[PDB]
RNA sequence: AUUAGCAGUUUCGGGGGCGUAAUGCUCUCAGCUGAUUCUCAAACUCUGAACAUUUUUGGUAAGCAGAACUGGCGAUGUGGGUUGAACCAAAUAUUGGGAUAAGACGUCUAACAUUCACUAAUAGAUACCACAAAAGGUGUUAGUUCAUUAAGACAGCAG
RNA sequence: CGCUAGCAGUGGAUGGUCGAUGCCCAAUCGUUAAAAGAAGUGAUAAUACUUUUAACAAUCCAACUGUUUAAUUAAAACAAAGCAUUGCGAUAAGCUUAAAAGCUUUUGACGCAAUGUGAUUUCUGCCCAGUGCUCUGAAUGUCAAAGUGAAGAGAUUCAACCUAGCACGGGUAAACGGCGGGAGUAACUAUGACUCUCUUAAGGUAGCCAAAUGCCUCGUCAUCUAAUUAGUGACGCGCAUGAAUGGAUCAAUGAGAUUCCCACUGUCCCUAACUACUAUACAGCGAAACCACUGCAAGGGGAACGGGCCUUGCAAAAACAGCGGGGAAAGAAGACCCUGUUGAGCUUGACUCUAGUCUGAUAUU
RNA sequence: GUUUCAGGUGGGGAGUUUGGCUGGGGCGGCACAUUUGUUAAAAGAUAACGCAAGUGUCCAAAGGCAGGCUCAGUGAGAACAGAAAUCUCACGUAGAGUAAAAGGGCAAAAGCCUGCUUGAUUCUGAUUUUCAGUACUAAUCGGAACUGGGAAACCAGGGCCUAUCGAUCCUUUAUGUGCUUAAAUCUUAACCCUAGAGGUGUCAGAAAAGUUACCACAGGGAUAACUGGCUUGUGGCAGCCAAGCGCUCAUAGCGACGCUGCUUUUUGAUCCUUCGAUGUCGGCUCUUCUUAUCAUUGUGAAGCAGAAUUCACAAAGUGUUGGAUUGUUCACCCACUAACAAGGAACGUGAGCUGGGUUUAGACCGUCGUGAGACAGGUUAGUUUUACCCUACUGUUGUCAAUUGUU
RNA sequence: ACCUGCCGCUACCAUCCGUUGGAUAAUGGCUGAACGCCUCUAAGUCAGAAUCCAUUCUAGAAAC
């Protein structure tokens, strides 16, 4: 019996566990939570300093320590210090909230600065600046997602930001040069569907046309012409931060 | 080692280790030098030596040693300059310390933390000394006694336990005393090395000599 | 294993100053060599030592764990250490007297005097042993070295 | 206890005294060794004996009714209607039985047997590599006995022939089950349709979600609250969701699980009063478990937390009614954990066997 | 169909096993038979899950023998020759190599090269090593056959030495054609006899997989889970040092690298105490104590003008809160307050409570498992017994059950 | 059952009541040396805590 002479009892880890399954078989390390994403941040504090223990596991969280074959068998090696390093390096890592909320505020960060490049152009000396998007991101309210890349999370965003109302981000010319036969065509097709400048037809100068984008939607004018003609004599792509020669748009 | 107090090791106790094919891993000492101020200069200018020594027998640990020469380094300039120091602390660190790590635990425990497998893996270098076994030293100028003296004394609570400062009766870095320094030059056997002295004697390692005179002089 | 400068090199390494630049010299700095210097290297050694104490491995340590030599404790107690399995003396048939051991000697508690210092502290009071350190004190005691002093010192006050 | 300006503290000096089961001496008894005999037994006639000498409003879940673990689980468990699969046309299937024999069978697929899921509603994606099943498969590699051929004088040996099952080849996933890993990939896309590649056959479709399934985790956002590790709604490379191992939905239903609001205010801060009844006093009537001994403390050391030991504090007959700090209280040779070459109940692609069954064979013939 | 044998299928059922070491037991490892150096304390013997390493082999040559030679390395030279190929010469006590570890050994060799060879053969007696003066392994020493090598001297029991390995039983080989097979006898077959081989690595040698939270027995504080004890690496607090900050200015306030303590309020380590049973975690209740003092009393510093704050002494005398969320101390918010300081009392406080966790059975999921089942994962439901004994406390009588006057 | 309900108990669901003297610690001074000056200190002394001990209150001894 158990009630009477001691009830017995558990007992919960506080310590970080960096897992990898390798061969179908998890293996587990004893590390910190706040220093195992320094590492990897190019803080190299001895690798001793990050380790809490030498030793692999197959549940560090019971405490099953693992075994020489498996080890071997999984890693090509059953020497362990190389094996934890490995691990560090690779495997899912367990943090902290703080630890979680700081990679939240880069990605907030991020997202902002990813809406200034390339911002509203009444001139070219006004707005590029990250602050007030920030400002108007945080104001609407929305899941920041750390499986979510930061690019396509301000892709989605800026539509929603659209409608608060706020006039975000700039076009750019990427610039093409089509043939004399299937140019016509493509200008027939693409004059009323988008923005399409500097168009200047000839019989023997060929077709020059400026497909109208920022960067981040090249694939929707692209397509198009890839159904009609496929691609054209040159094919010019500029920076997604500036349209080389400053840009005027929007 | 900053990790642990000291406490732990400032008593010597337990056959020496070392850096080998043995023990390979080490991390590397924290004092990596034994250079503080001129080191290119002459035998027949810094007359003093000073000398600080372990008053207690004990290890001396390595970043020990490294805090106290910059108190004579630091102190260095402030008063003199480079043109007093001639540090080769006289005392390095081969011997290390191990640390079987059950710091694993901090909530419960794996029993590898237990004493199976104690044996601790290399982490801390450190030193170890008599009494006599001297500890740092200052060959100097003899303008400079209680403006070196001060380093030395700064030094010295950077060391665990008691720790006695003193100079010498000598030229430093020699055997021979102040009183059979002047000899050398008077009797044509001093030999300058920039540093040392060679002090020139004759001797027979040969078949008919001559030359052990005519050599260095 | 590893610290320092030194010298002798430079058709071998590199960069400067000296005729444009070098390795032609001279430099700091590479390499090699020569003589000296620092720490000597459990798995190095030319040489070579005579539970507790002593030795000693792990271990931060542990009234932890693991060995060696001797001693005990344990299967012997008594006196002594207040008390106490192991420390001290010392071993027990049963007694008498005498003298001791360790330990004591104001009182508890058998046992004292004489003599010199030191301490003035909410102290200080016998191994094992019931902890104390680095570091401070113009506290008092005791010393050691150099300096000054009747060519008049020292502190004081006065110019 | 107390001590202090010599101290009864510390460090000495010169004597001196107390004091062990130790030592000295003496005595007494035993033991030993040696010796002696009329044992103070000088009329006895003893030696198996004596003597001497010496030494020692909301969410979840379940459809609902129902049922269940009599003395701890009434639920979200079980069941169930519905949905699905399987086997079987009788000398069947399933079954019991040593045998004889029998049941389901007063049965005949509109059934019986065996599963699995669990009403409705809407959906059930891919995989047959495995493991199982299934075979009317190519027919042959293996393949026992009897049977057969040879050798040998025979015992015997050696050979061919070769069934079932195995192996091989197909069927099979509302059968057990899974539904990746590394490269690029629908502006890097969120994700992964895709292309390469490996593993084993495939690599999570519809949906769903920090869910009774989310380690990190109190995730991120919104809401609800003055404030919420809670709730709900969103997000979703999901440590480890997902389609009869059933997925998603949900009216009614619920002694089920959770949140909030309203009725609730002694389940309100803060307790109060009141009555019954027991207790409490009497009168009769009378009991056990337990109990080494025993009951005052502080500290010390000691199987390291003493009531006893030691040193201090102290101490006052006999008792009553309450109280629950202590008796490392009591109830129970802890079953938690380990051990013992101790067991059991169950499981499986342990070792060994076996009921039964499938085929082969002789005899029956 | 029955029979009786045969093969298959056959956890439906039976009977059994599921090693050991172990700073609890698992998980991990092998310190289980063995070799090297150190541990190892100048004979020897000596442990730990002590350290740095090795073994389950290989070699007709990497054996045996004679002779002949010299190797590592360096230097200076030379069509082709590349710095570095090959070929000279000097200097080279060994730094080379010797199947493999490391230690030793070693130069007219034990290395390398050549020749010839099969002593890597057989019988026997003694011994060594660990020792249980037993067994085995491996080795040594001679004696007799058979050889081999070299002129011979001599050497040759395989490997330069220390490791490289295995009982009865059973089977099988080799051998004298031995011995029996018990009425004589013959041919077989069979057994012996003698020496080998097959092998047991748990290595002086069981044929062996799980789970049990549906469980049970015998014992264990040799041994885990709570306390307490020692310990204090880790935690917490405090000192000393002063490089620097503090504009300037080391110490108003901080304080580097560095060094010494204390604490037991962290967690480990340990396994002394308890398994003839100290009822385990929190919350409520209630006292007590500690101070490492948050407030207040009184004081002193400040970069203290005032204001507010900061630092410190004495001091523990009195205070030390209300709530959301959490099983929760811990955590984190809202609100008050002079302040909402940290602790201790068997991680104070279960015959004081509650049972929200943790603690059995039932049961849902998810991951894991062929499965029975597992989970320091989540979820849900789960009987908290006894004071009428002694003491302690609270109050209530009564008494020096007369101290030698009543009242 | 409900309303009302004295007496009685009871409520921060009400009312009343909660003192003054010495002794100091820290610390701030005095006179004043050791150490011709100096210095709160040594001899000595002053002021001085929610502190201590009395006064107050409770109880009332194998005490009178």
């Amino acid at each position: 019996m158990s009630i009477f002479t001691p009830t017995n009892q558990i007992r919960l880890t506080n310590v970080a566990v960096v897992r990898m399954k390798r061969a179908g078989k998890r293996f587990e390390i004893a590390c910190y939570k706040n220093k195992v994403v320094g590492w990897r941040s190019g803080v190299e504090k001895d690798l001793d300093e990050v380790l809490q223990t030498h030793s692999v596991f197959v549940n560090v969280s019971k405490g099953q320590v693992a075994k020489k074959e498996d080890l071997i068998s999984a890693f090509g090696t059953d020497d362990q210090t190389e094996i934890c390093k490995q691990i560090l390096t690779k495997g899912e890592v367990q943090v902290s909230d703080k630890e979680r909320h700081t990679q939240l505020e880069q990605m907030f960060r991020d997202i902002a600065t990813i809406v200034a490049d390339k911002c509203v152009n009444p001139e070219t000396k006004r707005p590029y600046t990250v602050i007030l998007i920030e400002r108007a991101m945080k104001d609407i309210h929305y899941s920041v997602k750390t499986n979510k890349s930061t690019k396509q999370q301000a892709l989605e965003v800026i539509k929603q930001l659209k409608e608060k109302m706020k006039i975000e981000r700039a076009h750019m010319r990427l610039r093409f040069i089509l043939p004399v036969n299937e140019g016509k065509k493509l200008k027939e097709k693409l004059k009323p569907l988008i923005k399409v400048i500097e168009s200047e037809d000839y019989g023997q100068q060929l077709e020059i046309v400026c497909l109208i984008d920022p960067g981040c939607f090249r694939e929707i004018d692209e397509l198009i012409k890839k159904e009609t003609k496929g691609k054209g004599s040159l094919e010019v792509l500029n920076l997604k931060d500036v349209e080389e020669g400053d840009e005027k748009f929007e | 080692m900053g990790r642990r107090p000291a406490r732990c090791y400032r008593y010597c106790k337990n056959k020496p280790y070392i850096k080998s094919r043995y023990c390979r891993g080490v991390p590397d000492a924290k004092i990596r030098i034994f250079d503080l101020g001129r080191k290119k200069a002459s035998t027949d200018e810094f007359p003093l030596c000073v000398h600080l020594i372990s008053l207690e027998k004990e290890q001396l640990s390595s970043e020990a040693i490294e805090a106290g020469r910059i108190s004579c380094n630091k102190y260095i300039s402030k008063t003199g300059g480079k043109d007093s120091f001639h540090m080769r602390v006289r005392v390095h660190p081969w011997h290390v310390l191990r640390i079987n790590k059950m710091l694993s635990c901090a909530g419960a425990d794996r029993l590898q933390t237990g004493m199976r497998g104690a044996f601790g893996k290399p982490m801390g270098t450190v030193a170890r000394v008599n009494i006599g076994q001297i500890i740092f030293s200052i060959r100097t100028r003899d303008n400079m006694l209680a403006n070196v003296v001060e380093a030395l004394r700064r030094s010295s609570y950077k060391f665990p336990g008691r720790q006695k400062i003193v100079v010498s009766k000598k030229w430093g870095f020699t055997a021979y005393n102040r009183e059979a320094y002047q000899k050398l030059k008077a009797d044509g056997r001093l030999m300058n090395d920039g540093a040392n002295v060679k002090v020139i004697t004759n001797h027979g390692t040969l078949a008919q000599y001559a030359k052990d005179i005519a050599a260095a002089n």
